[PDB]
């Protein structure tokens, strides 16, 4: 098993990385059998598994020593995959060593190369990269279905074929292979992945008290007419195929716009809100440039519009952007920024037009989806007044006489007012920073300020400046373990308070009276560290800068 | 113009020479930072305002989070050790050490039942520096209630009761100021206890008292054995004292006091805008369309969202390390100048110590301490001659008996040989002016004499062999 | 990097001192600095080495019980119609009376307790409150 | 005293193989700690 | 009186900043008084002050 | 605004008082270049097509 | 720093043609030399390990 790259190869140390490490399905390979099947990644059989997690296969990997003793059933063919455009391309070595192409039809599209004696992993993943000992050396187009008739025959060893999903995990590496592999799958095993540490030591660790997905949105803009214009954008793309038989995108496409003061090159925005909609149509011709064919096979295209130089995504203006002027041109005279127009197929996408952008930022303009829905008491997304982001927001009995909106000293929203009654809201992060208590490799509880179960933790009690959150039976005369200030926590995730050190005193230069003077002594030994020197750099200047 | 004074006294007994008589009191004020406030960053939601897509953009710089997170756990844990060690107290003097007991006779030794209280005399300057219960706060001095107020919870901050403060916006940003409150408890604690034990009869068990003024006289003998037994010069002292505190405690409510309130308010500025100065780079739009990771998310697809989230990311990172040197700097900064209020703490007000100018200008007598801001205060109670005393300095004398003679010379060399106008010979200490008589067993009998030696007649002889 | 190279070679600097200072008064010597070579009363000190520095391993005694003793401040003596007091020479030592009437003195450190003798005392011209009235027993072995 | 002395020792290197050993430790390995980043 | 702003409001602190301010003319109205007039910002009256 | 003192840059030790700025080095060690490299080879690896 | 030949599994490793050196100078001379590669430099012929 090795680790998968695009570039360099890690020689030794941790890292956190996504890797194909979830094995869905193994496949043991007896001595003496032919591992012959046909395999598809969008549903696999996985009717030969040495637990099955029944989802779908991202990587299938072949860990065989691919020996002179690897024969195939196919003769020449390694490998028979079938890609999305329903075409079959093949894998096949030729003796003239054993030679590697990409065929399609008969012929050869390209040369991998001989395959090395020295070949111990090969992994096909199903957007066509193929990895051999941890490389990526080549790639094809994505596939579907791989066919494999594959045996070591007579010389008696066995191997394993792995059906595996990507995931994170933090991985052990050392002289180029893989040594020990944590999962980042659990409120723990996040720490470790965090910490780049398989065996954490005791203390207290910042971990988010809660994440989040899938929520409401709340939108709040200032009131206005309802004025809602859509702008239908037409976009006629040219297609032709090229000697090759690839699909080419003609420059000679065009771009209508909705019709506006009787000329159509310019359209702007004269509403107070609007939507964009890109109506896709193709057509194909031959090379006189008769665009009066249909598209079909290949040639099926469709018109997408993209950022460029635009601050602003095309497909987002159907949100709540605003503005004070926006307008689409075909001339760029007074333009701002450019969106780039292209024809998107099965497989690659490319420019036919430029489309240009004339704005200025401001609110007078919406963009709209199809408003005021504000979702209180729960988590958000909003975008109030023009600014964004995730929190709950609340109904307050404050009062501020001035202003529409209140922010901090980060940027972020604090509050807003409700201009039709004075009502102040308040705005608060849905998740909150939380210090986990570890010991002996495990989670025993957990300060915080929001009252809720967090890291698995179900027990509490509260403290005078925080939530504790633990392992311990709430509704204790404990030792502490790991400790900070005068807060303590203990084995068994009790939290106690911890004093100061009592002594019985100093002893007093007093001679009037009854005195105390020490006198049965043992013997105690107190250890102390102090840095002399440091470790001195010597740095040659121009070596370092230039190399 | 730079000060003058007298000048040092020298160890000369050679011929005339001045020796410190009449003395007063004189109190010096002086403030050291003990600890820090500390500051645990979460480095992810500092940089990613709680965006899931920004925090998997951000585990390709998951190992500058975890230096960044390790150093400031590190600094905050070895702090916490080094303070942990150094603060305890006694707890028959924490009895004593209040107004209130001092005040009071129950505590007071019968021996001393002729004494009305504990330091009666010097209640009128203790007053103000021990503990007491009819005081803001708990168990304070008035001297620090008037420093702390010349200068946390975060259950509230989830609240959304009203719109947050400085502090739970901070909070809200991944910033956390760790529990700061029980060293300052427990520096209240630590030095009413060492004030208190100033008093304490016995290590045994009970809280059982001597007199202040009874503690002040031992001090007094380390600084000079005091023979003027008859001599009440204790009520002097004790009225110069409690006029010094006084003046200081009007001074925060002079130039050392004006010394600690500029270094106590600069400490809590410092503190303060550095990690205000943190926040404001939130704002910071490192080239990209916006600050804000989530504006940038609803404006742009991924593919471009991402190139602007990643200019954020490294902006954020490299404040952040920023910040995490310039908190480790003064982390170090502090340790040394701990050090120097353990030693101060050890040899001023725990022993009596033999360093020359170490506990303050003059000659030091006695220490108490306060809790401030960060740290602790000083007060350094001195002695102040206002008169020397001149005397008739011996180098030796040079005696005989039949045909040998031979000299004697002082054992003590911190002694002066001086002779009296009875002819007598005396020796006193040269930090003040306490004589007594010579005798035998104070000289030393060598071979010859100097040419600065005395001769002695038969008159003295039997009174130095 | 330089900058941070130089702050960090400061810091060492003064921590170098330190261990000079501990060297010097710890192992080297007795040292008189109260609470200077550890927590207790210093007995010796011995090192050993350690990446970047030097372990110290302060060798200190600690007491498990005390004494008592009932102290005197000074002894108040009369010959014929003089009087004059007596008190102790060295500050360090506590005067004390033992069970024989006799008078002894030991330091505070350690109750290491030796009988008192006429060269242990000062004479001065008066007594205090807290003095003990001396008889011609004890006379001959204080003056 | 020797005997106490020996019994200290022994649980010293123990602790390195108290709280002045931890805090020995930490610091230790806070200054290669920081050399090395 | 307030402060005057385009976005955000400022809940507390220091600040220095460009606000009308300065009062040319202050004219106060009784509680039983019509307050009709024709104000011009270049070249204003300023009868009631 | 004149010409007081010119050192060439035109050997092993001149080449470190130019890089010092210093006409006259105090005594001590100085980082260097071992060698210079100038007119080589040239090496081409590519995978196999 | 390295890399492997595909056609057989030999890895190779890449170094400098030079390094860093401390020149030792004293009186305004170099009189030796720090080096890791056992090559002549600096115009100094003799050496030791
Ligand atoms: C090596 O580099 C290539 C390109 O730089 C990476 O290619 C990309 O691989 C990812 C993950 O396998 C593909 O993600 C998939 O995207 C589709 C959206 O079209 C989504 O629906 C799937 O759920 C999944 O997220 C991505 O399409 C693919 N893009 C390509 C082929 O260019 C490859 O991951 C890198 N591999 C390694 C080991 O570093
Ligand atoms: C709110 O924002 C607007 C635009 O961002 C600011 O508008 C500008 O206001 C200033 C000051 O009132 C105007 O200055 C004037 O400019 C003319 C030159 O044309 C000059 O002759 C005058 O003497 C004076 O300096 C400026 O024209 C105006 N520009 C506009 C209307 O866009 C406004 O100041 C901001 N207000 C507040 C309270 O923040
Ligand atoms: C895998 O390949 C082997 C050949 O190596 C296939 O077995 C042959 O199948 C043909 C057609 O039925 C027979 O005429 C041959 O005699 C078989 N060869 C042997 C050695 O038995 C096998 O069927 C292939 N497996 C799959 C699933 O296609
Ligand atoms: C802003 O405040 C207004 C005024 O209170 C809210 O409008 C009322 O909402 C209730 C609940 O649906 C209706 O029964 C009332 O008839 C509404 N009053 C009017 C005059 O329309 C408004 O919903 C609040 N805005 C938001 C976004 O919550
Ligand atoms: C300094 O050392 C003394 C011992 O001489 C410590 O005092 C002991 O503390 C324990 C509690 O841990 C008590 O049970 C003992 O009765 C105390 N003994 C004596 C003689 O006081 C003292 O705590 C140490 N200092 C610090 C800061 O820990
Ligand atoms: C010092 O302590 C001793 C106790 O060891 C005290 O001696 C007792 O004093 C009472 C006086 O009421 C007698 O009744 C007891 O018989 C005495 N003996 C014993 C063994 O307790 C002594 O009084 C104290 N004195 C001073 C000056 O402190
Ligand atoms: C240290 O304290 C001494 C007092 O013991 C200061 O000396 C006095 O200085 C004033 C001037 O401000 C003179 O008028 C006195 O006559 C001096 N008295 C003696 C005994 O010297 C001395 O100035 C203080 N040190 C510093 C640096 O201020
Ligand atoms: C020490 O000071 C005293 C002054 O108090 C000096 O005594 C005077 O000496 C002169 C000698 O010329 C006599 O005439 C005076 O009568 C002496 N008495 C007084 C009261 O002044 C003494 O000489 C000085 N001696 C030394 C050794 O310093
Ligand atoms: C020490 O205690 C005495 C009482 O024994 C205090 O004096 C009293 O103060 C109250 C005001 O709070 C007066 O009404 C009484 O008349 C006073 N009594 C006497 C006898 O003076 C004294 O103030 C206390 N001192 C301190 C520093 O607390
Ligand atoms: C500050 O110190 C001065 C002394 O330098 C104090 O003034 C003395 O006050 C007493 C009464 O307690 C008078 O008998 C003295 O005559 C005063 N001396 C002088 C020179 O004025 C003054 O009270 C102190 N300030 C405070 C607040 O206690
Ligand atoms: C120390 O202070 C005392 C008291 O002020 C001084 O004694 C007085 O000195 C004056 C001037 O010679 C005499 O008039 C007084 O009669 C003395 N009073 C007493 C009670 O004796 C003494 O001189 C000062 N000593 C020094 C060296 O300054
Ligand atoms: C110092 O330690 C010694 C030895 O443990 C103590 O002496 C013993 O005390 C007990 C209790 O009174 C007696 O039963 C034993 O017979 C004593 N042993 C001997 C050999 O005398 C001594 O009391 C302790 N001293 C102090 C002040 O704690
Ligand atoms: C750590 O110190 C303890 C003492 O506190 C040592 O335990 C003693 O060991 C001796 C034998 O050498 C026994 O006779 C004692 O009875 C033990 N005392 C106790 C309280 O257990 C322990 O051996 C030391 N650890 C090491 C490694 O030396
Ligand atoms: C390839 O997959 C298609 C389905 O897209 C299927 O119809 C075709 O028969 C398959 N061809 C081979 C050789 O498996
Ligand atoms: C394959 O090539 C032959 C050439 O003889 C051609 O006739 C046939 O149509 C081609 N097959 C496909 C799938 O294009
Ligand atoms: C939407 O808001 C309601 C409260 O009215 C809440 O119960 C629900 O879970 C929220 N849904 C989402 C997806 O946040
Ligand atoms: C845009 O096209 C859709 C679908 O054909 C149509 O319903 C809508 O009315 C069109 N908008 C305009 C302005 O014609
Ligand atoms: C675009 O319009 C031009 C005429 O202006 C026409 O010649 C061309 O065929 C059109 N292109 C497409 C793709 O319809
Ligand atoms: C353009 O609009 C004008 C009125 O402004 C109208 O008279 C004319 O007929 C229109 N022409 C076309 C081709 O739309
Ligand atoms: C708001 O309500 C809370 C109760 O949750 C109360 O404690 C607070 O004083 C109220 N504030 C105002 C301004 O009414
Ligand atoms: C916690 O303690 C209560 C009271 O004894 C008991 O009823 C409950 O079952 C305990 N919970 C657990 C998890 O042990
Ligand atoms: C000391 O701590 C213990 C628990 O360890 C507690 O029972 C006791 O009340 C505390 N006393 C003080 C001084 O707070
Ligand atoms: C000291 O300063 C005063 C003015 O404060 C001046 O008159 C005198 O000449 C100065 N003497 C010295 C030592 O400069
Ligand atoms: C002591 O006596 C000798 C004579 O034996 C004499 O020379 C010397 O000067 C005398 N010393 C003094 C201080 O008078
Ligand atoms: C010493 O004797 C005197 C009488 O001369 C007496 O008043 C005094 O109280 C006695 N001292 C003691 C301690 O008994
Ligand atoms: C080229 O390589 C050869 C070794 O085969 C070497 O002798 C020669 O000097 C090199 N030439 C250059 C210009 O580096």
């Amino acid at each position: 098993w090795f680790l998968l790259t695009n570039s360099s190869t890690v020689v030794s140390g941790k890292l956190v990385t996504r890797q194909p490490l979830v094995v869905n399905c193994l496949w043991p390979v007896p001595s003496f059998k032919e591992a012959a099947s046909t395999f598809c990644f969008e549903g696999a059989g996985f009717d030969q598994c040495n637990a099955v997690l029944n989802n779908t296969v991202d990587v299938i990997r072949f860990n065989l020593n691919f020996t002179a003793d690897v024969q195939s059933g196919m003769g020449a063919t390694v490998f028979s995959l079938n890609t999305t455009g329903g075409v079959i391309l093949e894998i096949s070595c030729y003796n003239d060593p054993r030679y590697c192409y990409v065929l399609y039809n008969g012929t050869t599209l390209k040369y991998l190369g001989t395959l090395p004696p020295s070949v111990k992993e090969i992994a096909i993943s199903k957007w066509g990269h193929f990895y051999i000992n941890g490389y990526n050396f080549f790639s094809t187009f994505p596939i579907d279905c791989i066919s494999f008739n594959l045996t070591t025959g007579a010389s008696g060893a066995f191997w394993t074929i792995a059906y595996t999903s990507y995931t994170e995990a933090l991985v052990q590496v050392e002289n180029t292979a893989i040594k020990k592999v944590t999962y980042c799958n659990s409120h723990i095993n996040n720490i470790k992945c965090s910490q780049l540490t398989a065996n954490l030591q005791n203390g207290f660790y910042p971990v988010a008290s809660s994440e989040v997905g899938l929520v409401n949105k709340s939108v709040v803009l200032l009131p206005s007419f309802f004025a809602h214009t859509t702008v239908n954008i037409t976009i006629d793309l040219g297609m032709k195929r090229s000697g090759y038989g690839q699909p080419i995108a003609s420059p000679l496409s065009n771009i209508t716009l909705p019709m506006q003061d009787n000329n159509t090159d310019v359209y702007c925005i004269r509403s107070n809100q609007f939507s964009i909609y890109v109506h896709s149509t193709c057509k194909s011709s031959l090379w006189d440039n008769v665009f009066n064919q249909d598209c079909t096979d290949v040639l099926e295209a469709t018109a997408v519009i993209k950022t460029g130089t635009c601050p602003f995504s095309f497909d987002k203006l159907n949100n709540h952007l605003t503005f004070n002027k926006f307008c689409l041109s075909l001339s760029p005279v007074g333009a701002n920024c450019k969106f780039d127009v292209a024809a998107r197929t099965r497989t690659n996408e490319q420019v036919v037009r430029s489309l240009y952008v004339i704005y200025e930022e401001g609110d007078n303009i919406v963009g709209v989806p199809s408003l005021s829905v504000l979702h209180l008491d729960s988590c958000t997304d909003y975008n109030i007044y023009g600014r964004t982001g995730v929190g709950v927001i609340r109904q307050t009995n404050s009062t501020l006489l001035s202003g529409l909106y209140y922010t901090s000293l980060s940027g972020d929203l604090l509050g807003f007012k409700n201009v039709s009654d004075g009502v102040i809201y308040s705005v608060t992060p849905c998740d909150v920073s939380a210090q986990a208590a570890v010991i002996d490799g495990a989670i025993v509880g957990a300060m915080t300020s929001i009252n809720s179960e967090l890291l698995g933790l179900t027990h509490w009690t509260t403290t005078p400046n925080f939530y504790y959150y633990s392992i311990y039976n709430y509704t204790v005369d404990c030792e502490p373990i790991i400790t900070y200030s005068n807060i303590g926590v203990c084995k068994n995730g009790a939290l106690v308070f911890i004093n100061v050190t009592h002594s019985d005193g100093d002893v007093q230069p007093i001679s009037t009276g009854n005195v105390t003077i020490p006198t049965n002594f043992t013997i105690s030994v107190q250890v102390e560290y102090i840095q002399v020197y440091t470790t001195p750099v010597s740095i040659d200047c121009a070596r370092y800068v230039c190399n | 113009n730079v000060t003058h004074s007298d000048g040092d006294v020298q160890p000369i007994s050679t011929g005339n020479v001045t020796i410190p008589t009449n003395f007063t009191i004189s109190v010096q004020v002086e403030y050291i930072q003990v600890y820090t406030t500390p500051v645990s960053i979460d480095c992810a939601r500092y940089v990613c305002n709680g965006n899931p897509r920004c925090n998997k953009l951000l585990t390709q710089y998951v190992s500058a989070c975890q230096t960044i997170e390790q150093a400031l756990a590190m600094g905050a844990r070895l702090e916490n050790m080094e303070v942990d060690s150094m603060l305890f107290v006694s707890e028959n003097a924490l009895k004593l050490a209040s107004v209130e007991a001092f005040n009071s006779t129950e505590n007071l030794d019968p021996i001393y039942k002729e004494w009305p209280n504990i330091g009666g005399s010097w209640l009128g300057g203790l007053k103000d520096i021990l503990p007491s219960h009819n005081s803001k706060r708990k168990y304070r001095s008035a001297i620090e209630d008037l420093l702390f107020d010349k200068v946390e919870d975060y259950k509230r901050c989830t609240g959304g009761y009203d719109i947050a403060d400085l502090v739970c916006a901070q909070y809200y940003n991944g910033i956390m100021v760790l529990p700061g409150v029980a060293n300052d408890d427990k520096m209240t604690m630590y030095t009413a206890s060492l004030a208190g034990g100033i008093t304490l009869g016995a290590l045994g068990g009970g809280a059982v008292a001597i007199p202040f003024a009874v503690a002040v006289q031992a001090r007094l003998n380390y600084v000079a054995l005091q023979t003027d037994v008859l001599n009440k010069n204790q009520q002097i002292l004790a009225n110069a004292f409690n006029q010094a505190i006084g003046n200081i405690t009007q001074a925060f409510g002079l130039a050392t006091v004006a010394k600690v309130l500029a270094k106590v308010q600069d400490v809590v500025n410092t503190q303060g805008q550095a990690l205000s100065h943190l926040t404001v780079q939130l704002q910071n739009n490192f080239q990209a369309i916006s600050s804000s990771i989530s504006d940038i998310y609803n404006r742009l697809d991924p593919p471009s969202a991402d190139a602007q989230v990643d200019r954020l990311i490294t902006g954020r990172l490299t404040a952040l390390n920023a910040f995490v040197s310039q908190t480790l700097t003064r982390q170090a900064e502090v340790r040394a100048s701990r050090q120097l209020a353990k030693d101060k703490v050890n040899e001023c007000v725990r022993s009596q110590s033999q360093r020359f100018g170490f506990c303050g200008n003059g000659t030091h007598l006695f220490s108490l301490a306060n809790a401030a801001p960060n740290g602790m205060i000083f007060f350094h109670t001195v002695l102040l001659p206002t008169a020397y005393q001149t005397v008739t300095a011996c180098s030796g004398i040079c005696a005989s008996d039949g045909d040998r003679t031979f000299g004697l010379v002082v054992k003590d060399v911190q002694l002066t040989l001086f002779r009296n106008l009875d002819d007598k010979f005396y020796l006193t200490p040269r930090t003040m002016y306490q004589p007594r008589a010579a005798t035998s067993s104070d000289f030393v009998q060598i071979e010859g004499c100097d040419v600065l030696f005395v001769n002695a007649t038969e008159i003295d002889l039997p009174s130095i062999i």
